[PDB]
């Protein structure tokens, strides 16, 4: 029942640049729903130990958190906004395996969820 | 906040 260790928020080998979408990413999506109120249950890695979930990770193998994907728009991590993109929708797709859908915290995601599409709806040229 | 939103 230890954590694995977190996903990689930065290597110096991958190439890096700027674009208009990452920009957004970070300063419009990542940003409002970092501010928003049920943010908080995914802020950072789900902690197993702290928590007492010795399931989660024989359950969720593919791990993400928007602490990880804030950490990884700042390092310059993604090259396309796809990546970016899709590590949202693991921590939403991973709150919708474990949590049972009648359970707070998936109603929690799903008002995230639906604010992200809209935001991601508004991504530039 | 103690089971970081899970339902235990």
């Amino acid at each position: 029942s230890m954590n694995p260790p977190p996903p990689e928020t930065s290597n110096p080998n991958k190439p890096k640049r700027q674009t208009n979408q990452l920009q957004y990413l970070l300063r419009v999506v990542l940003k409002t729903l970092w501010k928003h109120q049920f943010a908080w249950p995914f802020q950072q890695p789900v902690d197993a130990v702290k928590l007492n979930l010795p399931d989660y990770y024989k359950i969720i193998k593919t791990p993400m958190d928007m602490g990880t994907i804030k950490k990884r728009l700042e390092n310059n991590y993604y090259w396309n906004a796809q990546e970016c993109i899709q590590d949202f929708n693991t921590m939403f797709t991973n709150c919708y395996i474990y949590n049972k859908p009648g359970d707070d915290i998936v109603l929690m995601a799903e008002a995230l969820e639906k604010l992200f599409l809209q935001k991601i709806n508004e991504l530039p040229t | 906040k103690s089971t970081g939103g899970k339902a235990p």
